[PDB]
């Protein structure tokens, strides 16, 4: 629906059944956007951050944080940790 | 949507002049025209 | 906010690394003088 | 060094606002709310109010600092402020559709709104670690001269102005905001002059504007207009009322029309004013034992708002107006006050300008004046919830 | 007119054109003011 | 006011005293390690 | 207003250059004690 407990941008059911970042807004997961190159995200709906690292699950996902950054890193459950 | 007033990254250029083209004059985006040159 | 031009607190290192890590790498030398440059490239495997 | 600037312009502040900013540190929506509607009361609950000091203070300290350079800030504003009263989306939306953003926009097509009390401020882009409250953003670009006062806080430092002005909105854009969209609207102050609770700071500026004004007037016109608005005034407004050139048409008033008018004609106001005229419900086509004459009940302000408010205006006869808002006990019954900006170079004069009693500050407009409402907000009197309009003359 | 692009208390035209300051205003230049 | 975890500014010494003040102290000595806790107690003294 | 005087970061250097730039230096030398002034001058080519 559109619960956000943890106040992180992603809806509930969305971070519990899996979603997608384009333009910015998460979006519900749909099989067709793998032919296109996009991943598919889960995370935890009532922790901001997932892995405990400094960047929350949306700055994560949306690869809005330092671009340096690895890419596998923009996952939810993989930390961003040197 | 369908107009020219988004600005998605909120850097004060709309977001189909950054996809086609633009330039400034008057301090103020404009789209780009061939004749510009 | 008032307009002045202020160099304390704002350093290079915190963008040394993220300029690197999205671009390219030119070098012009010529013969007297010599020209370095980055330039953003695009990365294929991310559709946004 | 902004630390240090708040630091520098609080310390020189002496004690009274020092315990006025300490207690606006804690009461701010109730003092803002005060400050907001505080001038349509009467001469005796102003100064009978247990916040009248502390609005006088906060208001003498905020006036204290001002800056010489036009500059932007940016706060976050309900758009219920500018006469919109749905939604653009709620607190857990993440994404707002295009019809509540076309909507949006042609409410505010051509209108400016006025802003009248106390608001924090910010100097910088509202980023991570701030508040977003309301789904819109405004970037305001402040005038010279205008009062700014910076106060450092418990951790962070934050800024305070009194709005004394009325606002229009340029361009609305679509932003994104940390997975959220928003409303970002650019918008510009307009200047115009008001006195609040001065009204011997207004008729000071009546006399010094309109005193030499009689002697321009030839003298069989001038008498015209002197008998006129001691004595027949009423008649007059009451025949123009009846659409009277229309149905029995008559001389003996239409050059008494004509006269005024002329009269008016003559010198226009010079500066951008506001006025403030108590009307009537017959005025809105409405009688005092019509049920929506009760104001108190949600469902009559929400149907009149619906009804009214955006709409147009037309007045046959002419407008009579005082400078000041205070309420006086001529117009004590009446619960709709109408709040007008006259543009500069609009025909009116001031009829206080002649000596004796030329009225209640009183100021004259052409006939078939017509009128744009932008706005309507209710105040509280008493035991009753009273009514504001906002109203902009036009050509 | 009074357009002020880079809000500097100086209208366009006035700089476009020739101004001077008179009682901190800035005013638009004469011939008869040199 | 993030949600960055900040530690500068925040000593413990602040609360030693007070935890000692308000608990007893319990430790399990076990084989290859050893685990020490504060448990906090009731002082039937105070009915507050 | 409230008497409350404070000294720190209150320069005197902040000051000096432009107080003899617009003044004239005036020094009355007694017995056993000296006198030194600055005056504010006008400048008759500034119309303003
Ligand atoms: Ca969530
Ligand atoms: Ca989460
Ligand atoms: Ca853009
Ligand atoms: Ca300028």
């Amino acid at each position: 629906e559109d619960l956000d407990t943890d106040n992180d941008n992603i809806p509930d059911s969305y971070e519990r059944n899996g979603y997608t970042i384009k333009d910015l807004i998460a979006v519900k997961w749909e099989d067709s956007f793998a032919e296109q190159g996009y991943k598919k995200y889960v995370s935890n709906y009532l922790e901001s951050n997932t892995a405990g690292d400094p960047y929350t699950d949306y700055e994560k996902a949306s690869g809005s944080f330092d671009k340096a950054i690895k890419t596998e890193a923009r996952d939810p459950l993989v930390a961003a940790y040197p | 949507w369908e107009d020219e007033d988004l600005d998605t990254d909120n850097d004060n250029i709309p977001d189909s002049y950054e996809r086609n083209g633009y330039t400034i004059k008057d301090l103020i985006a404009v789209k780009w025209e061939d004749s510009f040159a | 906010s008032s307009g002045q031009i202020v160099t304390e607190g704002n350093s290079w290192s915190d963008y040394i690394s993220q300029i690197d890590s999205i671009s390219a790498s030119i070098i012009l030398d010529t013969e007297n003088e010599s020209y370095e440059r980055r330039v953003t490239a695009k990365n294929l495997q991310d559709p946004e | 060094w902004e630390r240090k600037e708040a630091e520098r312009i609080e310390q020189k502040l002496e004690r009274s606002e020092k315990e006025a900013l300490e207690s606006y540190k804690k009461d701010s929506v109730e003092i803002s709310k005060y400050s907001q509607t505080r001038n349509y009361f009467y001469d005796y609950q102003i100064e009978a109010n247990s916040r009248e000091k502390e609005y006088k203070e906060l208001r003498n300290a905020i006036s204290k600092n001002k800056i010489d350079k036009p500059m932007y800030v940016y706060y976050f504003e309900s758009p219920e402020k500018f006469a919109f009263n749905k939604v653009i989306r709620t607190e857990n939306q993440n994404e707002i559709s295009l019809e509540k953003f076309n909507e949006f926009k042609e409410t505010i097509q051509n209108k400016l709104f006025k802003q009248d009390g106390f608001k924090d401020i910010s100097l910088y882009e509202p980023g991570k670690g701030d508040e977003k409250p309301t789904p819109l953003l405004m970037h305001l670009k402040l005038p010279r001269n205008t009062g700014m006062l910076p106060y450092t806080n418990t951790n962070n430092v934050s800024t305070l102005i009194e709005q004394g002005y009325s606002i229009k909105i340029d361009k609305i854009v679509r932003i994104v905001i940390d997975g959220k969209h928003y409303i970002k609207a650019e918008a510009s102050v307009v200047s115009s002059l008001d006195f609040k609770d001065d009204v011997s700071k207004g008729d000071s500026w009546g006399k010094a504007n309109y005193n030499d004004w009689s002697n321009k007037l030839t003298p069989n016109e001038l008498a015209d207009v002197n008998d006129y608005m001691r004595g027949g005034y009423t008649a007059i407004n009451n025949y123009l009322i009846s659409n009277g050139p229309v149905n029995n048409p008559n001389p003996e008033l239409d050059s008494k029309i004509t006269n005024i008018e002329n009269a008016l004609k003559r010198e226009p106001i010079p500066t951008n004013l506001t006025v403030y005229r108590r009307s009537g419900p017959q005025e809105f086509g409405l009688t005092l034992t019509s049920p929506e004459y009760d104001f108190n009940k949600l469902e009559n302000i929400d149907a009149f708002k619906s009804k009214w408010e955006g709409q147009a205006l037309s007045y046959p006869n002419f407008i009579s107006t005082s400078i000041g808002s205070v309420n006086m006990s001529a117009f004590a019954k009446r619960k709709i006050v109408l709040r007008i900006t006259i543009p500069k170079g609009s025909p009116g004069a001031y009829l206080s300008a002649i000596p004796g009693y030329a009225g209640e500050y009183e100021v004259l407009l052409n006939h078939g004046s017509k009128f744009k409402i932008n706005k309507i907000d209710s105040y509280k009197d008493g035991t009753i919830t009273k009514l504001i309009v906002d109203a902009t003359l036009i050509p």
